Formats: structure tokens, C-alpha cells, sequence
């Protein structure tokens, strides 16, 4: 399942992944409130129509197993959804 | 056999025949992989980070992970090629710059060439990626080479700033001489980290003062400071 497809699957918006940032379980847990079992790729796209950052958290390559979805407000606030 | 590096970089790295064989091997590995899929960036661009100044004139080292995987990579860390949107982390880098430098105004592009020519090394630890596959080339041999560049930069430069953003970049602090050099750390500029709790292992990126602290160190060390404006 393409990473692009997941975002549109989950949100209905057609966004291109602009970056995929690797993070360790501890720094992710600081944000999410849940600790991933290993490293996490933070696939993120800006939605300019809403001025929000859309973040798909996935396991590292080559699996890219979906873990969580975060949408960040124009005001800095996070909407978190475990996948 | 082309090692892709500029002569200045070859002269700087003093690569032994052994290390030359190592570099050629990864380069060769990637040529193999390209016959099988699209790989970013182009081979004549994968070493673009080295073509902007004399390596002995490097003043600031900024580590990325691997290149952008959607066609936007230009052979520098964080920068994107002309016409692509400024990515989230870079947008956040521009915010910290705007917050800390009265004379910086975020540009509408993601070309970091003006930094690079001043001796800011924008170095991804992994220099290639397969289209649409972040991390795909993580274990092909790039890490020995960029670890080696990091180590030689530390060894050979009298004084240099290293900006290590996030825990993964932080692992490279073991290669760097913290006595000679200023090692600057914080969370990654990724939008995610912004909502991390108050008591985090690392400080927020927005507020790290990294770009001002770099120029303070450079100034005290009697070196040219970076004009961060783009």
C-alpha cells in the first residue's frame, strides 16, 4: 500500500509526501503518548488549503507498516490517531 | 573509475587505496541498483554537497538522513530543487532563523546554495534513495563514507560547528571532537516534535538558537560568520 494512498485513505486529501523523517522510539513517545516497537518514519505533507501538517508514522523500510496519523493545526495543536 | 568527488575533496580526504575501493564499491552498487529502478538524485548530483566550497573552508556541518524520494532532492541535505514546495522541516528551519535573526526573512524557495558556498556542509548520511522508498539505500555502504567524512572534518578542521538535529543525527556526536568543535543538538525540525512534552531528552528545535550560537562560536574562534539569508 503506497504511502500516498494511506494519507488519502485516512484523510481524503490528495497530498504528496514531502519528507520522511526517521525517529527513534523515545522521541516519538514524547509526542504520541505511545512507544513504537522500533524506529519510526515520519512521512509528512503540508496541506496548504488548511495550513496543517499531515504526518503518517510508519515503521522503517522496507515494511513501512502504518502506526499513527497526526494532523497538526495552524495553531500548533496535534490531533493524534493510532492506526 | 570516477569516485565522483571534486579534486579538493580527494586531496582533503587523503583516501587510501582501501578506502578508494570502498567508495567505488558503493558507487558501483548504486549503478547496479539504477538499472532496476529510479534512484534519487542523479549520479552526477549525489555528491553536489561537496562542490560549493573548499572542504578546508567548511565552518558548519548540518546532517540530514537520506535524500528526498519524490524527485525533489538536489544532492544537498534539506534543500529542494527548483519548483518544489519548501518541505515541512525546512519551513521549520526557516522559522527558527526568522525567530532568531532580525535580518532573516523566509524565502519562497528551498535552494540552500548560498549557505553551501560559505562553508555550510549540507550532508545527508545516506546519499541515494530509491524513488518512493525512504531508507531503501540505508545499508548499501553510504554510512561508512559519510561517517568518514564527518570524522575527517572533525580531525582536519581547527574549529567547526556541527548541527545534530534529532536522536538519529545525535548518534554521530561520537565521531566529533567536542573540545575543538561546537556540537549543537536539539530535536529534529520535523513538525511532529513540536508537540512533544515539556520534559523531553532534547530541547525543542524552534528555540534552539543554533544559527546564532554557530556564529558566536565562529566569531570567537576568529572565523567568518554565516550570512543565513536566502
Amino acid at each position: 500500500t503506497n504511502l500516498s494512498d494511506i494519507i488519502e485513505k485516512e484523510t481524503g486529501k490528495q497530498l504528496v509526501i514531502q519528507e520522511s523523517i526517521l525517529m527513534l522510539p523515545e522521541e516519538v513517545e514524547e509526542v504520541i503518548g505511545n512507544k513504537p516497537e522500533s524506529d519510526i518514519l515520519v512521512h509528512t505533507a503540508y496541506d496548504e488549503s488548511t495550513d496543517e501538517n499531515v504526518m503518517l508514522l510508519t515503521s522503517d523500510a522496507p515494511e513501512y507498516k502504518p502506526w499513527a496519523l497526526v494532523i497538526q493545526d495552524s495553531n500548533g495543536e496535534n490531533k493524534i490517531k493510532m492506526l | 573509475e570516477n569516485l565522483l568527488l571534486p579534486d579538493l575533496w580527494l586531496d582533503f580526504l587523503q583516501l587510501s587505496p582501501i578506502f578508494q575501493r570502498k567508495l567505488a564499491a558503493v558507487i558501483a552498487c548504486v549503478r547496479r541498483l539504477r538499472t532496476q529502478a529510479t534512484v534519487y538524485p542523479e549520479e552526477d548530483m549525489c555528491m553536489a554537497w561537496a562542490r560549493f566550497c573548499d572542504p578546508s573552508d567548511i565552518k558548519v556541518v548540518i546532517l540530514g538522513q537520506d535524500p528526498y524520494h519524490g524527485g525533489q532532492a538536489n544532492g544537498l541535505a534539506f534543500s529542494v530543487a527548483y519548483g518544489f514546495p519548501v518541505p515541512p522541516s525546512l519551513r521549520n528551519i526557516y522559522a527558527e532563523l526568522h525567530r532568531s535573526l532580525p535580518e532573516f526573512s523566509p524565502p519562497d524557495h528551498g535552494c540552500l546554495d548560498a549557505w553551501a558556498s560559505q562553508g555550510v556542509l549540507l550532508l545527508n548520511t545516506i546519499l541515494t534513495v530509491q524513488k518512493g522508498k525512504p531508507g531503501s539505500h540505508a545499508d548499501i555502504g553510504w554510512a561508512w563514507f559519510t561517517d568518514h567524512v564527518i570524522s575527517l572534518l572533525s580531525e582536519r578542521l581547527k574549529a567547526c560547528v556541527f548541527m545534530l538535529w534529532g536522536a538519529k543525527a545525535g548518534d554521530k556526536a561520537s565521531l566529533i571532537n567536542s573540545k575543538k568543535h561546537l556540537v549543537l543538538t536539539s530535536q529534529h525540525p520535523s513538525p511532529l516534535a513540536q508537540n512533544s512534552t515539556r520534559k523531553s531528552a532534547q530541547q525543542k528545535f524552534l528555540g534552539n538558537n543554533h544559527f546564532v550560537l554557530a556564529n558566536n562560536f565562529l566569531r570567537e574562534k576568529g572565523l567568518g560568520e554565516i550570512d543565513w539569508r536566502l
